[PDB]
């Protein structure tokens, strides 16, 4: 393609294109933390580009068009419907979970692929290293099964020991209260219906075992929810930070051509998110998976490849 | 009787279930080294004096 | 299969140890030089089937 | 019907004669073929089943070091 | 619960509900009607009638007809010189050799 | 041609009868040979079969 | 033949009975390798060296070069089995059994 | 079989003697089928790469079809060279040796007695 | 035999290069512009074959097989559009282009004057039919019908091939047209005995044998229609026509050989006209119909007489155009009442009266109505096995009766008798329905006028 | 613009579409000419002018 | 790994295999086989994960075992011969103990015990680099030295390896067991008509090569290494499935695919030296790899099998991956069978 291993052989190093400046920061917190317009700031303090959080069309916005998928082509679950009735009986879910986690580990091979692409850092909000919080609010209130924690769990360890944490993690500490005082703020009926203890359940787990098992190989920047409101602080602090920590240090130009290797390639990124372990919430029969397929074949865009499509206006194609 | 069950019977699922043994008796190996090498050299034995392939 | 590169290109590559009447150093000779010139000089060309016998 | 698309009982007749004369000159040959292989494996004197052996170009024949060879 | 999701079985299409005049071949009625008459032309009056006008007057299938004709030659030969009508050998014993026994 | 579709199987069966009748051509080693069908030529024929 | 050879086939093929029954332990069957290796050496240099032939010298050297081309490769093929396990037994190598 | 014979010059994909041989036609039906491999092997390529088959990459199924024919060409070369050393090798055998390979006679159907089996 | 063939392979671009849904017409139009060109394959004369060139020859044999596969390929593909109607248009194109396929293998193989291409076009139909019946089925035993009709007849084809070609190291060539002239008597071995075994056993798999047939009941009543129609009208007689021209190279040793198939087949008439009486099942009961006419085709070729010969090859065209009508018939039932079951659809004449008038005249080709060409073949096989030996005639005639106690019952069942009261799908007959009973019996009906044209190579 | 991010695809890569051409050429004319040496040469050799 | 590096290791690889193949001298042929073992055990330690280990230290006690038995029986056949020609063998010890040490080197039965572990322990692409590629120079050295292998010997072994191969297909739900008890069959295969002509032999070996890197490609392609994935396949590209569909057609002996091309013709070679028994009972066994081979395509695209939710993501990126001439590998292990007489180039 257009890197291979013939152009790390004829000098295309990786070291030599990062520079101290090349940082991933993963912004992180509850709800309505505040984060996301944060870091955005610190997009714009430091020249790092900014990845918003990975929703349900993500990949919709990756490729083709740009435009969202109907949710029966891509996701296949609903956030409100998560939000109104959680313990739905079709399994929404878990489903939405793992459709989210999907998501986040194509976001964080795109951030890393900018990143040893062109040496420029990448601000990314809630990465694959701090979704399973979330799952394991969805075990405590009783809204999934023991089994979808089990094929999450075999996922996410046939999935993230391929990949590197980030450099900085920052965490915005908002307590439940005053969460909820933001989501009552927010207007988003929907949201209304988020219990207390869901939230709480959150907090809990973020700080019980997110942040224990992550300060050691990375860095945190545990934050108040007042002091988040002023990025001058947050990027002062970023940048005079010792990265002593981490499995960053002992990496050469192989490893890191590896992982290029690897990430670049998308289906091989995503192969082992769909593994065949048949479970009530994932598993779609036969004939809706072909129904589906099918009519997401006749779209405009889709039925050939990114470039030999005439029905959006490609020419050429007879000789290409 | 005869075109359910006793034709149904002698001809083939008399090889189906003799295959089905063979094929779990073959591949139930505890995929120890040493029973290889052990077989290897009662393979080698019975070369050497029972069938006379070294002739 | 054996592609036979060696007379192919002529480069003489393993022919010289193959057998002990070939040029040896400082003209040594083996100890059955003469039987194995022999043998060598009878079933030269004549096949492996007609040289059996 | 008989002019326009069949055809003539001479034409089938010396065509079916000539495919006669073909398949048996290709069975004969192949009999034929098969006792050569035969024999040439039973024998060995003929261009086929020639196993290589010991080149005589080899062979040195300078005096050595010892008269007794 | 809810094992294999699945889409529900659809219910039996009925062709005479959208269209009464449908001959069975297509839901459209213009492919439908043109499919009918194309079977029934090259199934009905190119195959059938012109077939069995040619099967019908095939020249003399596996000269049926002939080995009557020379056989009614052949008894008028063997009828005005006395011969008898066939002989019990079909070749000739004069040419053929038998066995010593 | 708007029904360039339709001369498809006429056109290979066109194709097979000329094939069939070069196909005969390269079997003509007995022509007028047998012994059956054997005849002096006619004037004006130098074959007695294509 | 003469004495010498049977003595050497003899040993040649004890090292092969004591290599084809392993008894728990690498390092016994890469101790077994190396005395085949050894018999087989000394087998071939004392057929060259009685048959005079002298330009076959170069043989069981090289031969014994390629010894190691294999042995020291079986040592680098353990550490990261006894990387792997806390002991060299060859019983902890049945994962490969389904 | 024939390993002596390519013993004196080997690794010679046609010898000399390969060149008294006519070569195949350029119409020939062998060369045909291979160059309906290539374009069976393009089309295959582009179905397996999500490109509209029969109008993506015309020149790739040119060279598909032109290297298929130049393969072919010269492989079926070599078939007919090696089918002709068969038939010179049997016959220069069954004319160097006569008495392994004695004529027979022909009894016509009036002397051979055959035994008939009634079928009833 | 290249005029045929290279309409057959181009039917495929027609087909894959057609428009969204004009595939169906254009098929239909130009398979049937074929089936109306096969008719030049009756330039038979008395004494000599048409011979074509060396690899291609048509007998007076071959040629009404011929003549009915390309008369079936139109037929399936009108049959086979009804159920497809939900399909994806790119496994519409797969499933004409596998009927092609089939057609053209099918084409090529009653063509062949050589034994070894005969047999590997005789095999290569298994491909596409197995494809067919594993991935264009409604059940879930299709799988399993995917198993018992493949290792069946592989069982008996493989050791066939290795006899075939020591025929090859043996006579010299296996050209049908030489080994009329060179074959030789077969002397009492047992080395001949097992070459007979391997000769014959793959022909009485396919054709099938009773105690064989265990796979034809279960590769029939899984299959799509277009797969019933293959299997019970073309692809039983390759193993008639494989007996046809192996019994030549087998000859004296078939005299006392023959006994055991000859009562195998004889007491399997009877058992399966037996089974037949008692079938739930209507598609099982056309099966086991089509094994006990295979094994009366049997019978009739292993007696091998001339008035033997002429029944069989009678009785293999009337049985293929039969149970092609019977299948279909219960294709319409099917797609009607949504099962199998004999016994739910009851009374259909009160509803469908052209549909009753077609069944009742399948029903009536099916036991044999004189001077249809189903009793020419019967009783010419009847007339045979008398002379061979006058006992045989009860172990006929009996079964003769059994014939008329399933078929009648088969008619009855399904057409007379009070309506069913909770079935209220009944649809009308569409013209494409009657269209294809139509095409599929007229020329039954018709060729009780001439039948010369089919009494085999010796008429 | 229809497609949010560049297809690696979107323009032909002519310097592969004329090494293409190329190829197909001179393996074209390479094979004429082989087989017009080969038919003269034969025709030599057997003397069949 | 260093991209130079693996470069470096597998032009090695080719070297030895190479050594072997053009040498005139038996030391030369045990220095490529040295050779060859030791740049092809660090191809399949490429992951270092523990199952390479274990498939490493397997492999690499196999194949040094058959190495000593190969130097021994050429030490014998110097000492009987006094020689270093690559040619028949001059002591039926030598000749038993090459057969064995060549049988243990190829993975035959009763020495197959390695492979289906080996094979399992390894990705994909050393399996297919071990699997097509090893297997070349000990069937030259097999063919070297034609007049000396006892027939009872290589007989015995064919059939065991067939009969063996056969039965323990069934028994496997990893692609990469299935491959390998069909490459021992294949073996058997192979070894059972190198007595008689070997021309046939060196035919089965290319139609082997060619199908065996067509169901490895094709497993690249689709990124399965079970049964249930390469079930799933039917989602996310059908085209692979119908590949794989008349590839494991063509694997079966199926006509009219090349699959056919060797097996009957093997026949042929059988029937003229009046043996009729081991052709029938051959084909009867390899009855039991076309019945896996349907297994998985009934598994695989006959039949759609349910998928997940995830796979959805995947209909939105098409397949960027090196499909080195997948199409016409395909062609040709599938459309081969009219050019049947292109093997008189073999001889
Ligand atoms: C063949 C194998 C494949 C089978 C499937 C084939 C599918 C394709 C079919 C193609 C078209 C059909 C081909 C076969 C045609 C057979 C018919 C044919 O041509 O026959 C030739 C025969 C030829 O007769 P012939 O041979 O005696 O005459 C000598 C030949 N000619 C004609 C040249 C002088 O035709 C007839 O017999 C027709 C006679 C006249 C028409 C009928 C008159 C009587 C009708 C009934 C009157 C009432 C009776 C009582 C009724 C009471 C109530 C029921
Ligand atoms: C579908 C199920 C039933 C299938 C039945 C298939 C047929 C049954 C018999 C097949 C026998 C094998 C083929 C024989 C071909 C003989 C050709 C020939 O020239 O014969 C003369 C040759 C004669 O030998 P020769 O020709 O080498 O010697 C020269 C001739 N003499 C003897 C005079 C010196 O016969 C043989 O070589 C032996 C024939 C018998 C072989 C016995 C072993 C096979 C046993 C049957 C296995 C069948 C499959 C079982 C499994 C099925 C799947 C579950
Ligand atoms: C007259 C011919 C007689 C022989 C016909 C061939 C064998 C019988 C038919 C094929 C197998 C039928 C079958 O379905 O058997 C099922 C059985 C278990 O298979 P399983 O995977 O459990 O079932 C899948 C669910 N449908 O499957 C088995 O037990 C597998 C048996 C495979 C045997 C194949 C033929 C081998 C012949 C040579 C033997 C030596
Ligand atoms: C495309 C093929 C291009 C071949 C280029 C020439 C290669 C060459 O020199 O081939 C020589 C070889 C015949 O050489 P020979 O000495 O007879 O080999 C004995 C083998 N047992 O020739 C051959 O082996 C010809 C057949 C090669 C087939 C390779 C692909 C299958
Ligand atoms: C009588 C004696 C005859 C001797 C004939 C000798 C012919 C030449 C040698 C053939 C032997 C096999 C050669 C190739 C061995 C396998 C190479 C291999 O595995 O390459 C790995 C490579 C990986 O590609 P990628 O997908 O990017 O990487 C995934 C991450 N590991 O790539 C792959 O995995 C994809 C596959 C690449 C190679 C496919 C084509 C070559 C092999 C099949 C033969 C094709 C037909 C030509 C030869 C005909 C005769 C055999
Ligand atoms: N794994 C998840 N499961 C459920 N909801 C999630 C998950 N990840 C993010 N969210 C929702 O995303 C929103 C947070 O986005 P933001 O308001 O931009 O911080 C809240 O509504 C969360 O409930």
């Amino acid at each position: 393609l257009q890197y291979g291993p013939l152009a790390y052989i004829l000098g295309e190093k990786t070291t030599k294109k990062m520079t101290e400046n090349s940082k991933l920061i993963t912004v992180d917190g509850n709800i309505c933390s505040g984060k996301s317009k944060l870091a955005k700031e610190v997009a714009e303090k430091l020249g790092l580009k900014h990845f918003p959080e990975a929703g349900i069309h993500y990949a919709d916005s990756t490729t083709g068009d740009g435009k969202p998928l109907p949710v029966r082509f891509s996701g296949n679950c609903s956030l409100e419907k998560f939000y109104d009735d959680p313990k739905s009986n079709d399994g929404n879910s878990y489903r939405l979970q793992a459709w989210l986690y999907a998501s986040r580990l194509l976001q964080y091979a795109d951030a890393l692929e900018h990143l040893l692409s062109t040496g420029q850092g990448v601000v990314l909000e809630r990465s694959i290293y701090s979704d399973f919080v979330f799952l394991e609010a969805m075990y405590r209130q009783g809204f999934i099964r023991k089994q979808c924690v089990d094929h999450y769990n075999q996922v996410k360890k046939v999935t993230v020991c391929e990949y590197l944490p980030p450099h900085v993690v920052i965490y915005v500490d908002v307590p439940v209260s005053e969460v909820q005082s933001r989501i009552q703020k927010k207007g988003n009926p929907h949201e209304m219906k988020i219990t207390s203890a869901y939230l709480q359940d959150i907090e809990n787990v973020y700080k019980g075992t997110f942040l224990p098992e992550m300060s050691e190989k990375c860095e945190v920047l545990q934050y108040s929810a007042w002091e988040a409101e002023d990025a001058e602080k947050v990027v002062e602090d970023i940048q005079y930070l010792k990265y002593d920590k981490g499995p960053w240090l002992d990496q050469d130009d192989r490893k890191l051509h590896n992982l290029r290797m690897l990430v670049q390639d998308k289906l091989e990124v995503l192969n082992y998110t769909s593994i065949p372990v048949f479970l009530p919430e994932v598993t779609i029969g036969a004939h809706q998976s072909d129904r589906v397929f099918q009519e997401f074949t006749e779209l405009p865009g889709r039925k050939y490849r990114a470039g030999y499509n005439e029905d959006v206006g490609d020419k050429w194609i007879w000789l290409k | 009787l005869l075109d359910l069950i006793w034709l149904e019977t002698i001809l083939p699922k008399t090889i189906s279930l003799a295959q089905m043994k063979m094929s779990t008796t073959i591949t139930s190996q505890k995929g120890l080294i040493k029973l290889y090498f052990l077989s290897f050299l009662i393979t080698i034995l019975i070369s050497t004096t029972l069938l006379n392939f070294h002739e | 299969p054996f592609f036979d590169v060696q007379k192919k290109l002529g480069v003489d590559l393993d022919h010289w140890m193959t057998i002990q009447s070939a040029e040896q150093p400082h003209r040594i000779p083996a100890r059955c030089h003469a039987f194995e010139k022999e043998w060598i000089e009878c079933a030269h060309g004549i096949g492996s089937i007609r040289a059996e016998k | 019907i008989a002019r326009t698309f069949f055809d003539a009982p001479e034409k089938n007749y010396e065509r079916t004669m000539a495919i006669l004369q073909i398949e048996s000159e290709k069975a004969e040959l192949r009999l034929k073929e098969l006792e050569v292989r035969r024999l040439m494996r039973a024998k060995g004197d003929g261009p086929w089943f020639q196993y290589p052996t010991i080149d005589k170009a080899l062979i040195d024949h300078s005096p050595k070091a010892t008269p007794d060879n | 619960t809810l094992r294999w999701q699945e889409d529900p079985e659809p219910e039996d299409e009925n062709l005479y509900e959208k269209n009464p005049d449908s001959h069975g071949y297509d839901k459209d009625p213009a492919v439908d009607v043109w499919n009918m008459r194309v079977v029934f032309f090259f199934g009905f009056s190119i195959v059938l009638v012109l077939g069995s006008t040619f099967v019908a007057y095939l020249p003399d299938y596996r000269m049926q007809e002939w080995a009557r004709r020379e056989a009614e030659r052949l008894v008028k030969y063997r009828e005005a010189h006395g011969l008898p009508l066939m002989e019990s050998n079909c070749f000739d014993p004069s040419k053929i050799q038998l066995p010593e026994d | 041609r708007d029904h360039w579709i339709h001369v498809l199987v006429p056109v290979g069966f066109v194709f097979g009868y000329y094939l069939d009748r070069k196909n005969d051509e390269k079997l003509a080693a007995f022509r007028n040979k047998s012994l059956l069908y054997k005849r002096e030529l006619k004037p004006q024929e130098e074959v007695t079969w294509k | 033949m003469s004495l010498v050879y049977m003595n050497i086939m003899m040993a040649f093929t004890v090292s092969l009975t004591g290599l084809l029954m392993y008894r728990s332990h690498l390092m016994s069957s890469l101790l077994c390798l190396e005395g085949m290796m050894l018999s087989l050496f000394i087998l071939a240099t004392l057929m060259i060296l009685n048959s005079h032939f002298t330009l076959a010298s170069m043989m069981p050297i090289i031969l014994l070069v390629f010894a190691a081309c294999e042995a020291a490769l079986g040592l680098s093929l353990l550490v990261m089995v006894s990387n792997t396990y806390g002991t060299d037994y060859v019983q902890n190598l049945n994962l490969l059994q389904c | 079989m024939m390993t002596g014979r390519q013993a004196r010059a080997p690794l010679q994909f046609l010898p000399d003697e390969a060149r008294s041989l006519p070569p195949p036609k350029l119409t020939d039906p062998r060369l045909a089928y291979i160059g309906f491999l290539g374009y069976c092997s393009g089309l295959i390529d582009n179905a397996i790469r999500r490109r509209p088959v029969l109008s993506a990459g015309l020149h790739r199924q040119f060279l598909y079809i032109t290297s298929f024919v130049f393969v072919g060409y010269y492989l079926l070369k070599r078939q007919d060279y090696m089918y002709a050393v068969r038939d010179h090798d049997m016959f220069s055998y069954i004319k160097s040796h006569p008495e392994d390979f004695p004529e027979k006679d022909k009894k016509t159907y009036r002397e051979v007695f055959e035994e008939f089996h009634p079928v009833r | 035999m290249l005029k045929y063939i290279i309409p057959t392979m181009m039917l495929m671009p027609l087909t894959w290069l057609s428009k969204n849904s004009m595939i169906w017409i254009n098929t239909t139009l130009h398979s049937l512009l074929i089936s109306l060109t096969s008719l030049l394959l009756l330039n038979q004369f008395g004494d000599n074959s048409l011979n074509f060139s060396l690899t291609f020859f048509s007998d007076s044999l071959s040629t009404p097989l011929l003549i009915l596969t390309m008369w079936l390929l139109p037929l399936m593909l009108m049959a086979s559009q009804h159920h497809l109607s939900k399909e994806n248009l790119a496994r519409k194109k797969l499933f004409i282009s596998m009927l092609i396929l089939l057609q053209l293998f099918l084409i090529m193989t009653f063509t062949a004057t050589e034994l070894i291409f005969f047999y590997i076009m005789f095999e290569a139909t298994l491909v596409p039919t197995l494809i067919i019946i594993t991935r264009w089925g409604n059940q879930t035993e299709r799988l399993n019908a995917g198993l018992y009709f493949l290792f069946y007849t592989l069982a008996g084809s493989l050791p066939l091939l290795v006899a075939l070609i020591y025929i090859q190291n043996t006579m010299g060539s296996l050209n049908f047209l030489i080994l009329q002239y060179w074959v030789q008597p077969m002397p009492n071995s047992w080395s001949n005995t097992f070459m007979w075994l391997a000769c014959m056993m793959a022909f009485m798999v396919k054709m099938p044998l009773y105690g064989l047939h265990l796979w034809l009941p279960k590769a029939h009543v899984e299959a799509p229609i277009a797969g019933s129609m293959v299997l019970a009208a073309i692809l039983l007689k390759l193993g008639g026509y494989g007996m046809m021209r192996i019994t030549l190279l087998l000859n004296p040793i078939t005299d006392f050989m023959a006994y055991p198939f000859i009562m195998l087949s004889l007491w399997g008439m009877i058992m399966t006209s037996s089974i037949c009486l008692r079938q739930t099942d209507l598609k099982s009961l056309i099966a086991y119909s089509s094994v006990s006419h295979m094994a009366l085709v049997i019978v009739a070729i292993l007696i091998q007489t001339p008035w033997s010969y002429m029944g069989a090859t009678a009785l293999m065209i009337a049985h293929g155009l039969t149970s092609s009508m019977l299948f279909c018939l219960a294709n319409s039932n099917y797609e009607r009442v949504h099962s199998r079951t004999m016994i739910l659809a009851r009374g259909l004449q009160t509803l469908l009266p052209l549909m009753a008038a077609w069944w009742l005249l399948a029903s009536l080709t099916n036991l044999a109505l004189p001077p249809s060409i189903n009793l020419i073949g019967e009783l010419f096989v009847v007339m045979s096995t008398f002379s061979w030996s006058n006992i045989t005639i009860i172990l006929m005639g009996l079964n003769m009766v059994i014939t008329a106690l399933y078929s009648l019952y088969m008619l009855i069942t399904t057409q007379r008798g009070k309506h069913t009261h909770h079935i209220n799908n009944i649809l009308p007959s569409f013209t494409r329905e009657n269209a294809l009973m139509s095409l599929h019996m007229l020329p039954l009906l018709l060729l009780s006028l001439n039948p010369k044209i089919i009494l085999g190579p010796l008429y | 613009k229809f497609y949010i991010q560049e297809p690696p695809h979107g323009s032909p890569n002519w310097l592969k579409v004329g090494l293409t051409l190329g190829t197909s050429a001179f393996l074209w004319i390479y094979l004429i000419k082989q087989h017009n040496e080969d038919v003269l040469e034969y025709k030599r050799r057997n003397g069949l002018e | 790994m260093n991209p130079i590096i693996l470069i470096i290791i597998l032009m090695t690889v080719m070297l030895g295999t190479i050594i072997v193949m053009i040498s005139t001298h038996w030391l030369l042929i045990w220095i490529g086989f040295e050779m060859n073992m030791l740049a092809i055990i660090p191809i399949m330690m490429k992951k270092h994960n523990p199952r390479a280990t274990e498939a490493s230290t397997k492999y690499f006690l196999t194949q040094s075992t058959a190495s000593m038995l190969l130097m021994m029986a050429i030490i014998i056949n110097l000492m009987f011969s006094g020689q270093w020609t690559v040619m028949k063998l001059f002591n039926p010890m030598a000749s038993m103990l090459m057969t064995m040490a060549l049988a243990m080197k190829l993975g035959m039965a009763p020495f197959h015990f390695w492979v289906p572990e080996v094979t399992q322990g390894i990705p994909l692409s050393s399996g297919l680099i071990l699997l097509t590629w090893q297997k070349l120079a000990p069937m030259s050295v097999l063919y070297q030295i034609l007049p000396s292998i006892n027939l009872d010997l290589i007989l015995t072994l064919s059939i065991l390896s067939i009969t063996i191969g056969g039965w323990g297909g069934l028994n496997q739900t990893q692609l990469r067991k299935i491959m390998a008890y069909s490459s021992i069959a294949h073996m058997g295969w192979m070894t059972a008509v190198l007595l008689y002509n070997p021309t046939m032999t060196l035919l089965n070996l290319i139609i082997y090569i060619i199908m065996t890197s067509t169901m490895f490609t094709l497993f690249m392609a689709n990124s399965t290494t079970t049964t249930l994935s390469l079930s799933h396949t039917w989602n996310k590209a059908p085209i692979m499935t119908i590949l794989v569909l008349i590839t494991l057609l063509s694997m079966g002996g199926l006509p009219p695919l090349s699959g056919f091309m060797p097996k009957w013709m093997i026949i042929q070679e059988m029937t003229k030296n009046d043996s009729i028994i081991l052709p029938t009972l051959m084909a009867i066994t390899a009855l039991l790899n076309l019945y896996f081979y349907m297994r998985l395509t009934y598994s695989t695209a006959l039949t759609m099998f349910p998928s997940t939710n995830n796979m959805k993501m995947k209909w939105q990126f098409p397949t960027t991956k090196r499909m080195t001439l997948l199409p016409t590998m395909t062609v040709l292990s599938t459309m081969l069978l009219p050019l049947t007489p292109i093997l008189s180039i073999l001889e």
